[PDB]
């Protein structure tokens, strides 16, 4: 239906399930298919210990953002990509849903600075910002700086501004047996023979 | 020669040297290199061609 905004994202492991991707690949109802790390088409015959998974929404001219390396303000404190193998990156458009909805107060960002953010960590304290010292203009109660901003959208305002839904995936290796496996044939085993095996 | 030991030191030594040298040069078949892993096959069946 409907996930969480960017504050809090929801945060799924999945284990212990028979994962088909090519169900996913073949369906071209996707903005952005940008996976790195991993071959899209070489996927189904490979398996691992299991995956992370988080969605969430994002507006349409920041969905560069979301890559390991880059600099901005969204993939630095709202959502910090390590350098290293995040799986796939899947964005669609939603235009009849999101952009179509009087919601205009349900999608939230946030402006907040000198809060540098690790990868894979949530902070979810909402508080106004009065630092009370002598970076607030040397005044205490003044520059209250709200950490939270609605997403104005309209019916059909434009493109680059319109709402994506982003869910990115996030797969490990070399640290458990492997429990989520893609659709196999298992065969009957050979002694003396030189075999190649999986 | 019966009783007392280690007066073999030189042909000890050349033994020691070239297994020592083999030895390092089998481990250090399992570096990374600066690559993703050590292992060509892993690499081969994750990546493509290009």
């Amino acid at each position: 239906t409907r996930f969480a905004s960017v504050y809090a994202w929801n945060r799924k492991r999945i284990s212990n399930c028979v994962a088909d991707y090519s169900v996913l690949y073949n369906s071209a109802s996707f903005s952005t298919f940008k996976c790195y790390g991993v071959s899209p088409t070489k996927l189904n015959d490979l398996c691992f210990t299991n995956v992370y998974a988080d969605s969430f929404v994002i507006r349409g001219d920041e969905v560069r953002q979301i890559a390991p390396g880059q600099t901005g303000k969204i993939a630095d404190y709202n959502y910090k990509l390590p350098d290293d193998f995040t799986g796939c990156v899947i964005a669609w458009n939603s235009n009849n849903l999101d952009s179509k909805v009087g919601g205009n107060y349900n999608y939230l960002y946030r402006l907040f600075r000198k809060s540098n953010l690790k990868p894979f960590e949530r902070d979810i304290s909402t508080e106004i910002y009065q630092a009370g010292s002598t970076p607030c203009n040397g005044v205490e109660g003044f520059n209250c700086y709200f950490p939270l901003q609605s997403y104005g959208f309209q019916p059909t305002y434009g493109v680059g501004y319109q709402p994506y839904r982003v869910v990115v995936l996030s797969f490990e290796l070399l640290h458990a047996p492997a429990t989520v496996c893609g659709p196999k044939k298992s065969t009957n085993l050979v002694k003396n023979k030189c075999v190649n095996f999986n | 020669l019966s009783s007392t030991a280690s007066a073999l030191g030189k042909l000890q030594d050349v033994v020691n040297q070239n297994a020592q040298a083999l030895n390092t040069l089998v481990k250090q078949l399992s570096s990374n290199f600066g690559a993703i892993s050590s292992v060509l096959n892993d690499i081969l069946a994750r990546l493509d061609p290009p």
